[PDB]
RNA sequence: ACCGGCGGACGGCUCAGUAACACGUCGGUAACCUACCCUCGGGAGGGGGAUAACCCCGGGAAACUGGGGCUAAUCCCCCAUAGGCCUGGGGUACUGGAAGGUCCCCAGGCCGAAAGGGAGCCGUAAGGCCCGCCCGAGGAUGCGGCGGCGGCCGAUUAGGUAGUUGGUGGGGUAACGGCCCACCAAGCCGAAGAUCGGUACGGGCCGUGAGAGCGGGAGCCCGGAGAUGGACACUGAGACACGGGUCCA
């Protein structure tokens, strides 16, 4: 498996490079999140706990991934910005606030 | 309906804000303010949609709140507000400038234009009328308004071109509209063309008033002196589809 | 239809409480509109009357408020002994909260008859 | 009363007014004009305008006729002649059927030609 | 738990009635209002005052209700600073297509503005970021109102009408108006189909058909209408009020 890195935004604001990610998986199976935690902290260049894994969708037979992920300077502003799904798919905290 | 409508539909939300209009069942309706809301483009769509700054309305909120944006030299803070037409809207945070402008298309574009024109922005007044103290006091579509003068006669009847400062909401450097002015339409159907008007002469009694105008091409239109919005001798640059 | 509990309250120090009274020892109040003075010298089953004023002795009462068997209250000037309709609002009352700002409730009258369980009295002596 | 009316035109050369008229009060001309040939006149202080107009059916390539009354209040000063075409602006509501009143007054005739 | 403020009129649902200025499009209110909100200008000086909470206590199986001592606030008020509104007379300056709305002076009359903020940051308190209030003007948004044209069927429905058509004065409304009223007149309407009975939310569209045409109003969007049947007021810019009250069936 493989992760190369297509479109990469800066965005000052907050401290953060919002990054789309294309991973692969040829005759493999759809690709395993914790190998992509371990593979993750080299490829944003950002510490491994402030380094953030998102979403990812595959293809149906297709091989080939499309996805998103976040890289954080600040783990003050990361929990508290950031829509739930993210939190728990990376490992931070889950679904924010109920009825 | 019996009462303000607090929600806007989705598949009442237009394709001039250029939307995809089968995304949920609930368009983000401005609270009343400076314009309409089908004619508006909203904050919501400005930093959310249009940069990508934000993924959910909670990202938005928070960031306009922080601060990432003021609209004419002011602060504002929810998503929630009627951006008008021919305003100025900053990125303090990025340095960019942008102007609320049609297309030919008539979708609301933002057209860059450098840091130096923020600080304009070119009023052409709505009606102009006297209030209490004998002085006469501009006016907007936008509600942008100044006050005080000595009344009278004054640079022109209402289709003027002002400079306004916008941190100061002050007005400066007067100019009339000529037989030799430039336009910028702005409503009608022959909007986004910048040119040279040729002559102010309209059909002189009844509700129509027409305006003529030639360009740089050099082609013939026919609008409303309501829908003539004078630029100056030009300030803004043109807008393109 | 029912006795009479008397809760005498003192302006001294805010507290009120109750006596009991025969309801045929009230038959020289029959009759009376609020605000008048009522007689207590046969009333008094204690030695302060609880709390008070003070051995007592023999004192006067005046009519604080009275309430009915459903709770309902005394308003000063409704004529007569029975339950009468009105549109309360604010005030002694089934008290509006919520829009519109009227209600009926009926609501005991203001001249003092048996069907006044327990009135209220400020020791005034 | 005598006072300009917009629209490249002036009522006739006398003219006097009662209030209920666009020249009086907070009644005012604005905005349309209309023209019809007089029906009735008997009414005090009106006039009766009908306009014969064509209406298409598209199913038949052809035309059919309609006739739509106005009720017109008239100046007491000037007075309209029947069969002729007087000329009407929109004024705010005078009474029930009226809305409009007559400005100007034009009178024709004929025979054979 | 109590006053404040704001939502609760919206959002959601249904389409019975209604064949009409319901609805669509163009017009148009210079006859009319518009708080929250947004803009620009300016103001918040002083005095007065409460009731829950707390304390104490009665009843009703309940619903629900209480009487009193104390007491806070952007609490509730008055006065002034004015402004608003009416009315009579003079005259200019802004806006208009015109009518004529907006200016100012004067006389006499009334009503008679406002309120502030904790731990932080800015200013000296006020004030401001923030939240809200007052006055003047504008904007936006909602409500009402007028006109052009379009607006079903049965002629075994052909003549219809008494606020009914108009005039004049007036009341009442946010406001035009026979809306309501007094007086005065006898008009108004009709065969290019009035009136009456009957049926039906209307529109964008949709279904079908090569077209012409026919057929349709359903999800969905737009506008109006309703909320057991009927009647009724109050608070609010906005209700005669879809999970509020009064009352009748």
């Amino acid at each position: 498996m493989e992760i190369r890195i297509k479109e990469i935004k800066e965005n000052k604001l907050i401290g953060r490079k919002e990054i789309y990610f294309e991973i692969y998986h040829p005759g493999e199976p759809t690709p395993s999140r914790k190998d992509v935690k371990g593979k993750l902290v080299a490829m944003l260049d950002l510490n491994p706990e402030t380094t953030v894994i998102q979403y990812i969708r595959s293809y149906f037979g297709s091989y080939i991934s499309k996805g998103y992920a976040k890289a954080y300077d600040s783990k003050e502003r990361m929990l508290y910005i950031e829509p739930e799904y993210i939190l728990i798919r990376d490992g931070l905290i889950e679904k924010k606030e109920g009825e | 309906r019996k009462g303000p409508k607090r929600h806007l539909k989705r598949l009442a939300a237009p394709t001039s804000w250029y939307i995809e209009r089968k995304a949920y069942k609930w368009a983000v309706r401005p609270r009343p303010g400076p314009h309409n809301m089908r004619t508006s483009i909203p904050l919501l769509y400005i930093v959310r949609d249009y940069l990508g700054y934000a993924k959910t309305a909670r990202e938005a909120r928070k960031i306009l709140n922080e601060g990432k944006f003021l609209v004419d030299g002011r602060v504002r803070k929810d998503y929630k507000f009627p951006v008008g037409i021919m305003d100025v809207v900053s990125i303090p945070e990025t340095g960019e400038h942008y102007r609320v402008l049609p297309n030919r298309i008539g979708k609301l574009i933002l057209h860059p234009i450098s840091e130096d024109e923020a600080f304009i922005k070119p009023l052409r007044i709505r009606n102009k009328r006297m209030i209490k103290g004998a002085r006469v006091q501009l006016n907007f579509h936008d509600g942008t308004n100044h006050i005080v003068s000595i009344a009278e006669k004054d640079n022109y009847f209402t289709s003027y071109t002002v400079l306004m400062k916008v941190p100061e909401r002050e007005i400066l450097e007067v100019l009339p509209f000529e037989k030799g002015a430039y336009v910028f339409v702005t409503q009608g159907k022959n909007v986004a063309r910048k040119g040279r008007i040729v002559e102010i002469k309209r059909f002189p009694m009844g509700w129509p008033d027409v305006v003529t105008i030639e360009d740089e091409e050099g082609e013939l239109f026919d609008t409303l002196k309501e829908y003539a919005f004078v630029v100056g001798t030009d300030k803004p640059k043109i807008s393109l589809p | 239809m029912a006795t009479f509990k008397l809760v005498i309250s003192d302006p001294k120090s805010g507290i009120a409480k109750q006596v009991e009274i025969t309801g045929a020892e009230t038959e020289k109040l029959i009759g009376k509109r609020i605000g008048d003075q009522i007689p207590a010298k046969e009333l008094n089953i204690n030695l302060n009357e609880l709390f008070g004023k003070e051995f007592p002795e023999d004192v006067k009462l005046e009519i604080r408020g009275g309430t009915d068997k459903d709770g309902f209250p005394m308003r000063p000037d409704i004529h007569g002994p029975r339950r009468v309709r009105v549109l309360l609002s604010k005030g002694p009352g089934f008290r509006p909260k919520e829009k519109g700002e009227r209600r009926k409730k009926t609501v005991r009258g203001n001249t003092i008859s048996p069907e006044i369980v327990q009135v209220n009295v400020k020791l005034v002596y | 009363m005598m006072r300009d009316i917009g629209l490249r035109v002036q009522p006739p050369a006398e003219k006097c007014d009662d209030p209920k008229c666009p020249w009086h009060g907070n009644l005012k001309i604005h905005g349309r004009v209309f023209e019809g040939i007089v029906v009735s006149d008997k009414p005090r202080k009106t006039v009766t305008v009908e306009r014969q107009y064509y209406f298409y059916l598209n199913k038949y390539e052809r035309y059919e006729l309609r006739r739509s009354k106005i009720h017109a209040h008239n100046p007491p000063c000037i007075n309209a002649k029947v069969g002729d075409k007087v000329l009407i602006a929109e004024t705010r509501p005078l009474s029930k059927t009226k809305h409009f009143v007559v400005v100007a007054v034009l009178e024709r005739a004929e025979e054979r030609r």
